[PDB]
């Protein structure tokens, strides 16, 4: 997941400029709001949803936390629970016959 | 945007009748007992106050209730002139009625209240009062701008507290 | 900045109509129409006519037989707002009728257009 | 100036019809309808019988027999801001009814003139 | 087109009654509490007050509320002619019902209140008073005339400011 | 806790439109029917297509043109208490009518979806 | 323009005759149909009568007698948008059945010509 | 896509016929009827000539006489949504009934050709 | 359970036929007449194809000449409940009239299997 987040943000966004989600940035223009970065997310998760690896989504779309710096600048604070998919290992089954 | 409203309101009366009356001026509150014996009439003149806004069709728009408190003098319980006050009023609601002023539109004649008691009557003054509503909207959202160089993206993924600690901090246009 | 229409002006041949409230409008297109069968297709499409209907007071400078020989007139409907329609050989639909000081007209077109 | 209707009287045979409220008349003329097919092409004509419709205090010294026997009557529906019609040979409509004092008649004629 | 309208209710009952009334007056007010102290009745009277203007059909007419006091005089708790102040007060109505009074029209025949309590009943008069709703219509719009001699039109192409000037100084009716 | 739906906002092609009161969001599915015979015995499906009542301002931002335009927009219903839907390919039914600075839009839409 | 045949108006030697909300014309012709084979060898022609079908309210100045007694006359198909056709020497066929105050009437002769 | 056709253009010598309510078509080809014996035994081919039908309002530029004298035209289908089919060599058949305001009238040829 | 059916899909070759309200389906096999003389003496047989009524949205995807050109096709009558009848080398029979916006068409085979 570190990996292709990675290489994500180093592709998709280099030398852009991040700015307040109200900002009035035009379509072209390279700007990247907390929300535009908050919805590439999530459509990245889904992209790394459809194969697995994530499980839920709903918990993660109210988890995630993406944020200005207030302090300093030129840094966006995410904060997304990991909601990593388990894998099938034990299977426990009660049979209580009714006979 | 209710001063903006306000503003254009007064200049239309100002426009419409320039020297006929003595002075325009908003009032603050609405017409109490006590007014009379209070303001600066100096009639000739009609006051402009805000009577409040009514829930409007939408959750941007009200209704917004105007009054125009015209004022005049009865001396010897003769109005000081008759033809005079009545064409004020008639003129200051077909100049103020359907015409847009600033964002408000629709400026929709309510009543014309008689308003004119003992209080005004032994005070020498003929109170006859307008009412209107319009539809006016509500402010925008506050527009914001601002440009910083997107360098760093620090990614924190929430395990316990406890548990070891993971995070990418990325560091967006680094080269090698 | 985001004004709303208040009042709405009704013209005939660059004149004005004293209406009162509720002069409704509708434009000249196709009435999109749902297409159900086994599942949901699309929609279907039907011409339609422009039409103004506006209340008038009777007995006015207007006239009643002057708006019942109503045949070919250029109707505006003029948002106050600043947007405003104009009807192309427009004609007096319906019954009229002096009711109380009271017609209503409906003005109908073949197309609006949104002029100025 | 700019007068506007006011109240509206109803005479028959040049004799006042006590009208309370809201009397209601309406031309004879075209009823001007859409025809609507591939696209809207214009309009269709249909002809329509002028009509006055009061309504007249019951007990009074009309009448109600005489209302009813009314075959062939000169209806004149006057505005009260000046303009007036005529109904040439007009009739009863309608069915005619005494209920609670009052009485509604629908006063129906080929065509109406802008006497006066 | 109020004042004309008054003027023209005054008229008709000046008209229609002749000597029978003592007087008429506009009434500056509503009748208040203290009016039957304050004005010259000179009983029997009928005082025409305008009571205001609620909203008319359209933009440019309103329905006009006006108001007929009559006046006599009840010596001894008995009226002085009840047959008279009665014909008064019927005849009142029938003269001014339906008939137009300059620009209004359709005078109707609203409400008609006793309106007699202690404070005129002590003060030996009755006060029998009438309700009127007329559609009165908005004065127009004031006209213009003028005629100038056409001879010069000046355009300026609104460029920016410091930009060197574009403009054409027509100068029309210029033969050469 | 236990949050109700408060109000409903209605966006086109991601922009909201002002929706005064009680805007209507039918989702698209089947709707069951009763089939009654000799004795009762089921339910009958019928394909529903997803539509969408709004109520917009007359003369706004939004105009008439652009509204009476539009044959395929992504519409938007989102309950302010969370759950929101999308309407794939929506089309404007209905007649649209500018009645004293109101319009009705009926956005009716093959499918709807409830995303986030 | 805007003329969209409503209301055609029937005339016999200069009467007019009062016609009902329905009438109809076929103008003399060629009735083509099909002559078709193993291809479908284009088509057959077939001589055809004009004729005019329309209802009249009974007790009118015409009358019943004259109508069954109507041998050779000349009549008028005149359109409210102008369209005027002619036939001339016209006969009444059919059985001229009175029912319900209506006179159902067909007239028809050999030849049609559109004149104006 | 969702551009269910609900509306056609009749077209003769680029004349965009005014066409009512009720437009049907039928492409040339071949009927198949059944041919069963003791077994079901396949299907029988047919002739089939290519019919349009359309009412046309009266009173329009065409007429009713320039209908009943077309032998020779080139006639023209066409969908709102795209489907375009061309006639060539067409007739009129049947009986041009001119009842109402009405045009009843059906276009026959010999060969439908699907064009763009 | 519950699922009594009111909605069915056609299908062609895999394409879902896009059908309207009225879908009608009567499978191959034995249609039992009567030959009765004195007494009722049973039934006699009479052999039946197989048949699929359906009414298509004209403009879609399937369009009207690879109707009218459909002589060898594998056909799917789905119901919604579950049962799916297939017949195999079908054709389509009578006029494909395009009436309306409609396309009436009938399919028709020699064989119904039941499949699943």
């Amino acid at each position: 997941l570190r990996y292709s987040l990675r290489t994500r943000i180093t592709q998709k966004f280099p030398n852009y400029k991040l700015a307040s989600d109200g900002t009035r940035f035009a379509t072209g223009q390279a700007v990247v709001t907390p929300s535009v970065i908050k919805t590439e997310l999530l459509a990245l998760f889904e992209e790394w949803e459809n194969a697995g690896l994530v499980e839920d989504f709903d918990t993660f779309k109210e988890e995630l936390y993406v944020a200005r710096n207030k302090d300093d600048k030129d840094r966006l604070d995410v904060l997304c629970g990991p909601n990593l998919i388990n894998q099938f290992r034990i299977f426990a089954a009660q049979v209580q016959f009714i006979l | 945007m209710l001063e903006e409203t306000e503003a254009a309101l007064l200049a239309r009366v100002r426009e419409l009748f320039g020297a006929t009356l003595r002075q325009v001026e908003p009032l603050t509150g609405t017409w109490t007992n006590e007014d009379v014996h209070r303001l600066f009439l100096a009639p000739p003149s009609v006051f402009l106050a805000w009577m409040g806004c009514g829930e409007g069709r939408t959750r941007r728009e009200v209704e917004s209730r105007w009054a125009f408190f015209v004022v005049a003098e009865l001396l010897n319980g003769e109005p000081v002139n008759r033809p005079g006050i009545y064409q004020i009023v008639e003129r200051l609601i077909a100049g103020v009625n359907g015409q847009t002023f600033g964002p408000t539109t629709g400026m929709r004649l309510t009543q014309v209240r008689n308003l004119c008691d003992d209080n005004r009557i032994n005070a020498g003054v003929v109170l006859y009062g307008v009412l209107f509503s319009g539809t006016t909207p509500l402010p925008s959202v506050v527009d914001l701008d601002s440009l910083d160089d997107y360098e760093r993206h620090w990614q924190t993924w929430k395990f316990p507290d406890e548990t070891p600690e993971f995070a990418a901090h990325i560091n967006v246009n680094q080269e090698k | 900045g985001n004004q709303r229409q208040g009042v709405a002006f009704i013209r005939v041949n660059g004149m004005e109509l004293e209406s009162m409230e509720g002069a409704s409008f509708t434009p000249s297109g196709i009435t999109r129409e749902e297409v159900t069968g086994s599942r949901v297709y699309g929609w279907k499409g039907k011409p339609r006519a422009a039409k103004v209907e506006c209340k008038i007071p009777g007995g006015g400078p207007i006239g009643l037989d002057e708006i019942i020989d109503w045949e070919n007139i250029t109707v505006e409907f003029q948002a106050d707002t600043g947007e405003t329609w104009m009807l192309a050989n427009a004609w007096q639909a319906d019954e009229p009728k002096n009711d109380g000081g009271e017609i209503s007209l409906v003005l109908m077109a073949k197309q609006s257009k949104r002029i100025a």
